């Protein structure tokens, strides 16, 4: 009754709980850099999106021929798990790992954890017009003075 | 004293020392020694027992060879590990930046099983890294050090815990092998037992025994007295050997129909197959040693009998019935007791040969695992042993090991002491060891078993206390991998010279005597009542009847660098930890005068350090140089000796070497011919002798502030040497190649006239910051320009080129001359990694004066920084007018408890002054015992006191009673050790006498260019817009959290809006506020932090209608 | 009687995870 009351209060709908369109984050948040000597580096999310688009075009072509349903629930199931690993790796079953058998960074990985909202914003950072050095005594000065 | 070229140094040793100090590198030299298995190792580990010594490589061979296929139709064997010669000397390898290695041969053999075949083939197994006589290793020219890793020894660990519900006594044991599963014999809170192997919920004891193939009768016969397990035989609830062993296999998987395999043979694959369940060779010996087994045996195996299992069953139940002793049929009786966790007999040391032994073991574990696979799929009769061996993953495992390990570190070469103390070092953490945050503060502290073996003093001050130990003086390594300690053994009040290496385990049973003992001329005690320690470690006081064993010496709890610290017994151990840790961070000077007062360590230290020229062969000197010494051996031949001149450290200090002797001297093997670093006359020196004052003065010694005198900077007595290196290459890009040349884009010629014909600068140029080092230039591509600049280029009539002006320049706050020029090239046969055409290196050295704020300290943990560099005249000075050097503050004395500096102040002024005691008729009682022949001193003297047997207090007052003056009859220093001094500022004498004197001080490495950082505008990140900070970057200043909380506590919010926006992340504001500062216009309003909006886009990525109103 | 504690529950725990990962 809490959550039925919650849909009951606001002018929302439960339509968004299922989806028929998946948004895409801007590319500079998954930027791709080449070093000197032709050394390329980028984000992990991109090939995950590639799994998404390959399954959507794969299903998308496969429907038009027609098929037995064994193929159909297979491809749709792979699609659903691709969405799931896109949002959060490791929640359902085995986590998606790549090279080195180490897990990748999903959307929640950018949000949750030791890169969180403290750890992005409230962690604090370095700025310019600053410096540091060692200190000694200035015993001839005044309070308002410093050296 | 057993040193050929030793200078005299007078000591206060009341005792003697029957046994000399052993060789200090023997912890590392004799460890190496063994995987090779030297002939020196053969006799060395052959005269001290050691019946059948086997090689370290052999130890992996005979367990590895023979190699057998699954078909049983062919076989492969290994034999004869040996080694070839070196390929390059150390100066070449360090020079030409390679590994210091030597080839490796092992003669293998393929043997057919169907008919027998003799395919014997000595195969080059690969290159193999080698240890110097310095005990070192050279990887890519870098000198790196292997750290000793402390681990618990495998074996039987008995323990008793008490629960808190019903407060009764459960008795467990955890028995761990090497490289296998575990098993635990526990006691329940109720009845009875805890016998789950590899953590499978529980087992009963009887089904292990009956399913082991034994009657229920012999459970009563052998184990019925021992009546709590009669309840196990009651509630065993299954009769039948296999009828319960099927339920055992149900405890294994669960849920699988068992066969005759999984009845006994699978169980004997966990405990009677020695191919995957293999406890340690010492753990074997530990099982025998604890359990009172057949121990007079030369045996070697890793097989687990079940008779030991029923033995620890019955030992366990005799423990939890309440007893004291136990014997076993067929073996030695055992006193029943619980075990200790952090006892040294439970915690051994993997040495480097055990480390490298494990790395060769895993290297063949990864190497052979395709070789037996290719025993099938390779063609029969067409295989040579060469076709089956891949030598590649072995050397991949070696170079894999020396890289990326926290057990391989750089040599700290900035102090010969520091390089010594990086060795002999005991580490707890590591691979195969504990986790740093996930290990509690109980393994950290010391236990009374730590005595005599590991000094508790030397540890780093930070988050490593209890993690880094330091090995003591007279320790020695057990071939099993433990600490052995010599002790003097006394029979009936007669102390023998019978030196017996002993471990702590047998020490528990025995009686350890006292070092400072009233011993009368034979080994006989004056007193009958002696302090002693039990196995608990409690200090008990006993009559002189039980004592079998005696200490060899004082200072047995003392490490090496600890032992160079006089008057330890009068100050705090915490301060001792501080300044003891500080002495490794000393810097070399250019003069190296010996310290006025020390101990018997420093001369004994550097001779094992190996930075100083030790005479190899007793001969005579023929001819020296500034750079080499050609000796004349007494039998024929000669030898030259090239000393190293101004070699760069890992930290940039000076490694120059210099001769100390003449051209015609009859020298002996072992003697000093020339010294290098901080040493002088055979012994270390961390600074100079200086004249000290103990008054507080004008706030310039305000709470450990330190001041100086003007003479020292002008007499250059604290001058330092610092060599900084720069390095850049010429490479290839996708468009083309990088270029090193004299041709530059648009530039002055004043910045060119000090450069050579082909780019780089010439020998002996003095740079300032921003000057150009190497002329480097790359192509641009083909871009377009603004029409306005293209207009100006037509106005000035000069197109530049299609290239980029990206040359090598010097970083900031840096000066000095360039000495060496090193330069490589790909077309000139030089091995260097790919994509690169050409390489260059630069060596920049600089004399640096001492200035303010640098880190200064004395040996007693006192320290501080330089506030003010005075003139020479505003200074305290004597009645004879001699100016003082430094002045120290009063209040470092009481609360930090550091009076040893006062002790060596009095003794030091006694040394500079000199005495001649006037007891021509009768010796005073202070000097009535100590040595004789000492009651004079020619001033500027050379003296020493050992650690615990040095001077005593009335003696210290006694030496002040003779006061040989400088020129005239002048007692400047009274019988209370103070002087009357004048104002160096206004002139009048002071109304109180002041403690003054001499003290030996030192200088460390925290110069002011090192920790200075400053930036207005520089580079930024590419991920975020934040400033980036590293070495060649200006650095950036990390602003925290509580800082912002205090900014809220002021409520100065416009400052915060300045800080987190225009200084951190918004790019488009930085141009605005910077340009406003340029024009001197108004400060613009801080716009929206765009880094904030990035979060909003992340929310919009995840099905969120977020919105602002 | 050499049942310990929590072992049928450990079958329910490792089984509740086991059909989960087997159904993953």
């Amino acid at each position: 009754l809490k959550v039925v009351a919650a849909f009951q209060q606001s002018g929302n709908s439960p339509m968004g709980m299922v989806l028929d369109a998946v948004p895409v984050i801007p590319p500079e948040l998954r930027p791709m850099v080449q070093l000197d000597g032709g050394r390329f580096a980028t984000s992990d999310l991109n090939d995950l999106y590639r799994r998404v688009i390959n399954r959507n075009n794969r299903l998308k072509r496969l429907i038009d021929l027609g098929a037995p349903e064994i193929i159909v629930n297979n491809e749709k199931r792979m699609l659903q798990e691709s969405v799931d690993a896109l949002f959060d790796n490791g929640r359902r079953g085995r986590p998606v790992t790549g090279p080195g058998n180490r897990p990748l960074k999903s959307l929640s990985d950018l949000l949750k954890g030791k890169q969180g909202r403290f750890r992005q914003n409230l962690l604090g950072k370095r700025v310019d017009y600053s410096g540091r050095s060692v200190i000694v005594v200035g015993p001839q000065l005044k309070l308002h003075q410093c050296g | 004293n057993s040193v050929p070229g030793a200078p005299n140094r007078v000591s206060f040793a009341k005792l003697r020392e029957p046994l000399e100090v052993p060789g200090l590198l023997d912890v590392q030299t004799d460890s190496f020694e063994w995987l090779i298995g030297s002939p020196r190792w053969r006799e060395s580990a052959a005269e001290r027992g050691d019946v059948n010594p086997v090689g370290g490589l052999e130890e992996v061979l005979y367990e590895l060879s023979p190699i057998e296929d699954f078909s049983g139709s062919m076989s492969l064997s290994f034999s004869d590990p040996r080694f070839d010669d070196v390929k390059a000397p150390v100066d070449e390898c360090k020079d030409k930046d390679m590994t210091y290695a030597a080839p490796l041969f092992v003669t293998a053999e393929f043997i057919n099983n169907n008919t027998g075949e003799i395919k014997s083939q000595t195969v080059f197994m690969g290159d193999f890294p080698m240890m110097t006589e310095k005990g070192t290793f050279i990887i890519n020219g870098t000198e790196r050090v292997v750290v000793s890793q402390l681990v618990r020894s495998p074996g039987v660990y008995f323990d008793e815990t008490i629960d808190k519900s019903t407060d009764k006594t459960l008795h467990s044991v955890k028995v761990i092998p090497s490289r296998g599963a575990w098993l635990e014999f526990d006691v329940d809170k109720r009845d009875t037992v805890g016998v789950r192997i590899d953590r499978k919920r529980r087992q009963p004891v009887t089904v292990l025994l009956k399913a082991l193939g034994w009657t229920s009768e012999q459970i009563v016969e052998r184990f019925g007295f021992s009546e709590i397990m009669r309840s196990t035989l009651e509630k065993d609830n299954t009769v039948g050997t296999d009828e319960a062993l099927l339920d055992i296999y149900r405890k294994l998987r669960p849920g699988e129909p068992p066969t005759k395999e999984s009845a006994q043979t699978l169980l004997e694959n966990l405990f009677f197959k020695e191919k995957r369940y293999d406890l340690a060779r010492v753990g074997r010996y530990k099982v025998n040693k604890k359990l009172g087994l057949h121990v007079g045996e030369p045996i070697t195996s890793s097989t687990l009998t079940e008779e030991d299992v029923v033995a620890t069953i019955e030992y366990l139940v005799r423990l939890h019935e309440g007893q004291t002793t136990m014997t076993v049929p067929g073996g030695v009786e055992v006193p029943v007791e619980t075990d200790d966790i952090d006892h040294f007999g439970n915690r051994r040391l993997r040495t480097v040969g055990e480390l490298i032994q494990n790395q060769i073991r895993v290297g063949m574990s990864r190497m052979e695992r395709v070789v037996r696979e290719r025993m099938t799929t390779q063609d029969v009769e067409a295989i040579t042993p060469q076709t089956l061996i891949n030598i590649r993953p072995v050397v991949a495992a070696i170079k894999e090991f020396f890289g990326t390990s926290q057990l391989s570190q750089f040599m700290d070469q900035n102090n010969p002491l520091s390089g010594l103390t990086h060795k002999r070092r005991l580490s707890a953490l590591g691979p195969g060891g504990l986790s740093r945050e996930r290990a509690g503060l109980e393994v950290r502290d010391v236990h009374p078993s730590h005595y005599g073996r590991m000094c508790p003093i030397e540890t780093p001050e930070g988050p490593n206390i209890g993690l880094i130990g330091s090995l003591s003086v007279y320790a020695r390594v057990n071939p099993f991998g433990f600490i052995e300690t010599p002790y003097r053994k006394v029979v009936d009040g007669v102390v023998s010279d019978e030196i017996v290496y002993l471990t702590a385990d047998e020490e528990d049973r025995h009686v350890v005597a006292q070092a400072n003992s009233p011993i009368d001329a034979d080994g006989r005690f004056v007193e009958p009542r002696v302090l002693v320690r039990r196995k608990a470690g409690e200090v008990e006081y006993v009559p002189s009847s039980e004592v079998d064993y005696m200490d060899v010496s004082p200072r047995q709890m003392v490490s090496v660098a600890t032992a160079m610290i006089p008057f330890l017994e009068h100050d705090d151990a915490n301060r001792a930890l501080m300044g003891a840790n500080m002495q490794r961070q000393a810097v070399p000077l250019v003069r190296s005068e010996a310290p006025l007062v020390g101990t018997g360590m420093e001369l004994r230290a550097a001779i094992d350090a190996g930075d100083v020229v030790v005479a190899e062969e007793s001969g005579v000197i023929e001819e020296v140089s500034a750079d080499y010494i050609t000796v004349m051996h007494d039998n024929g031949t000669r030898r030259t000796y090239r000393m190293r001149k101004f070699a760069r450290s890992n930290h940039g200090t000076c490694a120059n070497q210099c001769p100390i002797v003449d051209a015609g001297d009859r020298v002996e093997a072992g003697q000093v011919i020339a010294d290098g670093p901080c040493t002088d006359d055979g012994e270390m020196a961390l600074g100079k002798n200086l004249l000290v004052a103990i008054m507080p003065w004008e706030g310039h010694n305000y709470e450990d502030a330190i001041i100086l005198s003007n003479r020292l900077v002008e007499e250059d007595v604290l001058t330092s040497i610092h060599i900084e290196e720069h390095e850049i290459d010429a490479r290839d890009t996708k468009l083309g190649a990088e270029e090193i040349t004299r041709d530059i884009p648009n530039i002055s010629d004043e910045v060119l006239a000090d450069l050579d014909e082909r780019g780089i600068v010439r020998i002996g140029a003095e740079v300032r910051d921003g000057d150009i080092l190497v002329g480097k230039v790359t192509p641009k591509g083909e871009t377009e320009l603004t029409p306005e600049e293209r207009l100006l280029r037509a106005i000035f009539g000069e197109k530049a080129r299609e290239v980029r002006d990206t040359s090598l320049k010097v970083p900031h706050g840096e000066s000095g001359k360039v000495i060496g020029i090193r330069v490589f090239s790909r077309e000139d046969e030089d091995e260097l990694p790919a994509g690169v055409n050409e390489l260059v290196r630069v060596y920049v050295a600089q004399k640096r004066k001492i200035s303010d704020g640098d880190k200064l300290a004395g040996r007693h943990g006192n320290k501080g920084v330089i506030g003010k560099i005075l003139p020479v005249e505003d200074m305290p000075f004597l009645a004879d007018g001699t100016p003082v050097d430094i002045i120290l503050n009063t209040h470092g004395v009481p609360r930090r408890m550091n009076i040893g500096q006062i002790l060596e102040t009095h003794l030091g002024w006694c040394a500079h002054s000199g005495w001649k005691v006037d007891a021509a008729k009768g010796v005073p009682d202070w000097a009535a015992r100590l040595p004789d022949e000492l009651l004079e001193a020619q001033p500027n003297a050379i003296v020493s006191t050992p650690v615990f047997d040095g001077a005593q207090e009335a003696e210290l007052q006694g030496l002040l009673s003779c006061t040989l003056p400088n020129r005239d009859g002048d007692v400047l220093v009274d019988a209370d050790g103070k002087a009357m001094l004048f104002d160096g500022r206004s002139g009048e004498p002071f109304p109180y006498p002041v403690t003054v004197g001499y003290m030996y001080i030192m200088k460390l490495h925290h110069l002011v260019d090192d920790k200075i950082h400053a930036r207005s505008t520089g580079p930024y990140s590419m991920i975020t817009q934040q400033p980036l900070g590293g070495k060649a970057q200006f650095g950036g200043q990390r602003f925290g959290e509580m800082e912002c909380w205090a900014m809220q506590a002021y409520g100065a919010a416009y400052t915060l809006q300045e800080l987190l926006t225009i200084k951190s992340d918004d790019t488009v504001g930085r141009v605005k506020v910077y340009e406003a500062i340029v024009k001197g216009e108004n400060i613009p309003e801080p716009g929206i932090p765009e880094s904030f909006k990035v979060l909003l886009k992340e929310l919009q990525s995840l099905c969120l209608n977020v919105e602002v109103l | 009687f050499v049942w310990d504690e929590d072992e049928s529950e450990a079958l329910r725990q490792a089984r509740k995870d086991a059909e989960l990962t087997a159904s993953a």
